[PDB]
């Protein structure tokens, strides 16, 4: 009695666009076109689709099927499957905290760009400002200009010295203090996600209507804008120019495998939370199929959106779009792409809809990222929670604000890259590998096929079976071993990270991981009997 | 103004290593990329690679990757290029040239460095004065000369009266035979200054570090 | 990569004539091209950049044009000191490459070669050798025949012809014909004769000297 069964989605289209909003993010815009044009050019589509079909789709569909069938959170679902792995739900909660620290500061930059785009004359055009050096050299100035190693563009000057104020920090050692403008920008983001979350999936699905759809409009506007630009074919040429010798590199498949995983983000429990609220009779197979294609096709058309403007930017300069595409990261969108759209007519229009799109791309993914953890703890601690959902939502939101206070500093941009590379990447793959192995092996793939047979009415095909049994865990095992074997040496804004940054990153990487093996130690020490008896009861799920 | 002063010529045996200094002056050294260009005899120019003076960031060429190593020093404002595994193809003239980051062009070049990779012993030249006979008809002008024979490598310099004056001098290129170069020089001067004044040719071989001066006599 | 191709390795022009050297790239460069002037014995000197623009210190007689793969370097007034080898180079893509180069040879009127024969010096006779030299100065064009006579007879053994480059003042070639012999063979002959056949006159220019105290 009382509450009993959980809630359900309002409409089939709401959660369909909600999972699409979580998948489509900033990475689908800048990241995919860079790794595509760098590795093999247009030939990168061949391994990218293979890593999607074999690796990416089965994990995405397995994670989604477990959500709609069990209707449990990222924690409670392990109580009814493999209780020793219940720490997986806790690790995701620690992972999403590390994710939400930097992720909303990036949108705070795009929000600071959005609010600074309301002036008739955009600040990064002219070099006359409070934050510019004597190295600042803009256009609409004297011709014949020759660039200098020490010289800096007004857009690079604007992003370096103002929104980041990264010149005021020497590195990871001293990043202090905090920039309060980004603290207010991220506070508004934490407020707009507060009112888009606190109620539940009902408000998130409705706010997703705006946050998921608008990027495609802004992408289409910048697509038609970028296409009409003179000399935009150079970027598209360098974008789609096939290099088949790059396919012989053993690394490009790893880049394709890692790209498709982190773009779809399976096994993170967010897709598990979104599916928990759907209908039992409802079909999740057609959903996961088309949803992943949208994420890939959006990144494909986003490739033209970026490189058409990058091609025109290389047209006013001298060619080799690779050189203007040299630095990959926020500088591509916030400096190169922003300086490129500043030279176009009605630049206020395209600049507003650009950074708004960036906020629009990060809002939906941030809704679900918290939604997965909120659903996890609410389902894990029922009736000790749910007294008010705005209470637990406010607690996790303001916690991400204090966690972002380290990211809101002057050297906060240094911490963004430290957490994005070292921290989240390896542990999410590990927790998804342990998840995929536990579902396909411990719980068994036969009983999993029987649950789908009771769900949709038919057993899944042998293609998905061999993928879940072998191909999908091997897909995650491939990216793991490659990351651990070659830990990246990272550099940002003419500043090389210290040698010990990987040590600090491994601390942030293992700090989320320490829970599950200590929980397995907590489960095995509490369970009486012998090792074979207690583990069998620990391997056997809840009997009722 | 802006001057790039390289090192002198080098004669090295194959399989060894060699280093070439470049001394820059006349501008702010940290404001420009530093490049190195290889020019083979009778061939075109070849870009080896660049270097950033600030951090020492080196962008090489795929052809020269591992063949050349570019270094820089901000204290003396000097750039270096090191080469290992020397062959006969590596014998050529090398230039260090200044370039900005954009547009990318070589505005100022070094004077060049002559590199000769061979195991042939360094041979001092033989300076034999070439003088007109005493039975020749003296006209409005007399042509003189000096002969250089049996020197290795091709690096040599022949000057006349400390460079003053040559407004007519015909220097004939060196010819390589049996591992030793041979060349000749000539000068056309009027009959009013000869043999009244002093005219002397100076032959200098930098690789053997020898200088032999021979005055012309009738 | 990018390949800069100059189809003409040599282009003949005259003083004051309008000469244009071409350049062919691999792909579309928009406008980025640098024309360099390397005089013989000197480092390459930059002239044109971005294919329409002139570097500082370059006279007005040097221009450039074109936007595309093909580019043109135009000199309205050619001078004698303008004799050099010109290269075209692209700056966009790494690596930067150069063209094969086009040597500009100046065409002028014919000039009579000045032939001077020299006896071997006593310093060379001390070392045990003797060399009779034949100098050919200030003649055009480069093509000329040189024939040697020890006594009355054509000597084709031990003759080396060394052609210099074109002159930067009167644009006249100069060559040296060297005859090297042993001291024992030098003192067994007296009157040496070197002759040169050129297109300026049908009769070859004959020079001779005697070995006995000139
Ligand atoms: C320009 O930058 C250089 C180094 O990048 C710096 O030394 C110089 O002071 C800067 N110019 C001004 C006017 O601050």
């Amino acid at each position: 009695g009382s509450q009993g069964e959980r809630e359900t989605w309002g409409k089939k289209v709401d959660f369909l666009l909600s999972v699409i909003g979580y998948a489509v993010d900033l990475g689908n815009v800048w990241r995919f076109p860079y790794i595509c044009y760098q590795n093999g050019g247009g030939a990168f589509l061949l391994p990218y689709t293979i890593m999607a079909i074999f690796g990416g789709i089965p994990l995405f569909y397995m994670e989604l099927a477990l959500g709609q069938y069990h209707r449990n959170g990222c924690i409670s679902i392990w109580r009814k499957i493999c209780p020793i792995f219940k720490g997986i739900g806790y690790a995701i909660c620690i992972i999403a905290f590390y994710i939400a620290s930097y992720y909303n500061t990036i949108m705070a930059w795009a929000l600071y760009y959005l609010i600074s785009s309301f002036t008739d004359q955009l600040p990064w055009t002219s070099c006359k400002n409070s934050w510019n050096t004597g190295n600042c050299t803009n256009y609409f100035s004297e011709d014949n200009i020759t660039w200098t190693l020490h010289s800096t563009s007004p857009a690079e000057e604007f992003y370096t010295r103002h929104v980041l104020q990264i010149h005021r920090s020497k590195g990871l050692q001293d990043l202090g203090g905090i920039s309060w403008q980004l603290a207010l920008c991220i506070m508004l983001i934490f407020t707009v996600i507060y009112f888009s979350i606190w109620k539940g999936v009902k408000t998130s699905g409705k706010v997703v209507w705006v946050t998921a759809t608008f990027p495609y409009i802004a992408l289409s506007v910048l697509l038609v804008r970028g296409a009409t630009l003179p000399g935009a074919w150079r970027g598209v040429l360098f974008y789609l120019k096939p290099n088949w010798q790059k396919l012989l590199e053993t690394g490009v498949w790893i880049d394709a495998a890692a790209q498709i995983f982190f773009s779809l983000g399976p096994g993170f429990g967010v897709l598990l939370a979104f599916a928990s609220y759907n209908k039992f009779n409802n079909n999740c197979y057609q959903d996961a199929l088309v949803t992943s294609v949208v994420n890939c096709m959006t990144s494909f058309v986003s490739g033209f959106v970026i490189f058409t403007v990058l091609g025109y930017m290389a047209e006013m300069r001298n060619e080799d779009v690779s050189e203007v595409a040299k630095d990959a990261g926020p500088s591509l969108l916030f400096i190169t792409y922003a300086e490129a759209i500043a030279n176009m007519p009605a630049s206020t229009f395209f600049a507003i809809i650009f950074f708004l799109m960036l906020i629009t791309l990060g809002l939906d993914s941030s809704f679900a990222g918290l939604e997965g953890v909120i659903t996890a703890v609410l389902d894990e601690f029922p009736h000790v929670w749910a007294k008010r959902r705005e209470r637990f939502v406010l607690a996790v939101v303001i916690t991400c604000f204090f966690g972002s206070l380290v990211t809101l500093t002057f050297g906060g941009a240094y911490v963004v890259k430290l957490l994005e590379e070292y921290a989240t990447g390896p542990a999410v793959l590990t927790v998804a590998l342990i998840e995929a192995v536990a579902v396909s092996w411990f719980y068994g793939i036969t009983q999993f096929c029987r649950d789908v047979k009771e769900m949709l009415g038919f057993s899944p095909g042998w293609f998905w079976r061999i993928c879940w049994v072998a191909i999908s865990p091997l897909f995650l095992l491939f990216i793991i071993a490659s990351f651990l074997m070659s830990p990246p040496q990272l550099r940002l804004f003419q500043y090389n990270y210290p040698y010990w940054s990987i040590i600090l990153g491994y601390a942030i990487g293992t700090s989320s991981f320490i829970c599950i093996p200590t929980y397995i130690a907590y489960r095995l020490i509490i369970t009486p009997g012998t090792f074979k008896e207690r583990i069998i009861k620990s391997i056997t799920p809840e009997t009722p | 103004e802006v001057q790039l002063q390289q090192s002198g010529p080098e004669l090295v045996k194959p399989g060894a290593s060699v280093k070439i200094s470049c001394k820059a002056s006349g501008y702010t050294f940290t404001d420009y990329y530093m490049n190195w260009v290889k020019q083979s005899h009778g061939k075109s120019l070849e870009w080896i690679g660049n270097i950033n003076p600030n951090n020492g960031g080196t962008s090489y060429n795929q052809k020269f990757k591992g063949k050349a190593t570019l270094t820089v020093d901000k204290s003396s404002t000097t750039a270096y290029m090191e080469l290992r595994s020397l062959t006969s193809e590596d014998s050529a003239v090398y230039y260090c040239t200044r370039s900005p980051v954009r547009p990318y062009y070589f505005d100022y070049w070094g004077q060049g460095t002559t590199l000769t990779v061979s195991s042939a012993k360094t041979t001092p030249p033989s300076v034999y004065p070439l003088a007109p006979g005493c039975g020749d008809t003296t006209g409005s002008s007399v042509t003189l000369g000096c002969l250089v024979k049996g020197y290795f490598p091709e690096s040599v310099t022949v000057t006349w009266n400390s460079g003053s004056l040559s407004s007519s001098v015909h220097t004939f290129p060196a010819l390589l035979q049996s591992g030793l170069y041979t060349m000749s020089s000539s000068v056309t001067v009027p009959s009013s200054t000869w043999p009244s004044q002093t005219v002397t040719c100076s032959v200098a071989h930098p690789a053997s570090s020898t200088t032999v001066d021979k005055k012309l006599e009738p | 990569d990018i390949v800069m191709t100059q189809s003409h390795k040599f282009m003949s022009t005259s003083v004051g004539d309008r000469v244009s050297i071409t350049c062919k790239a691999s792909q579309d460069v928009s406008t980025a091209v640098a024309w360099y002037q390397q005089k013989p014995g000197q480092s390459p000197k930059l002239l044109i950049y971005s294919a329409s623009y002139r570097y500082t210190g370059v006279p007005d007689r040097f221009t450039g044009s074109g936007s595309g793969t093909d580019f043109t370097f135009t000199i309205s007034s050619v001078q004698a000191e303008d004799l050099a080898v010109y290269y075209c180079q692209q700056h966009y893509s790494i690596p930067r490459t150069f063209g094969g180069g086009t040597k500009l040879e100046i065409k002028r009127a014919d000039a009579a070669p000045t032939v001077s024969i020299f006896p071997p010096s006593s310093e060379q006779l001390t070392s045990g050798g003797a060399s009779v030299v034949c100098f050919l100065n200030n003649f055009y064009p480069k093509d000329i025949n040189v024939k040697w006579k020890i006594d009355g007879s054509e000597r084709q053994n031990g003759v080396l012809n060394s052609w210099t480059d074109q002159d930067s003042k009167d644009s006249t070639y100069s060559m040296s014909s060297t005859l090297t012999l042993t001291k024992d063979e030098y003192e067994r002959h007296n009157s040496y004769t070197c002759e040169a056949t050129h297109k300026t006159s049908t009769s070859p220019i004959v020079k001779s000297f005697n070995r006995n105290e000139c």
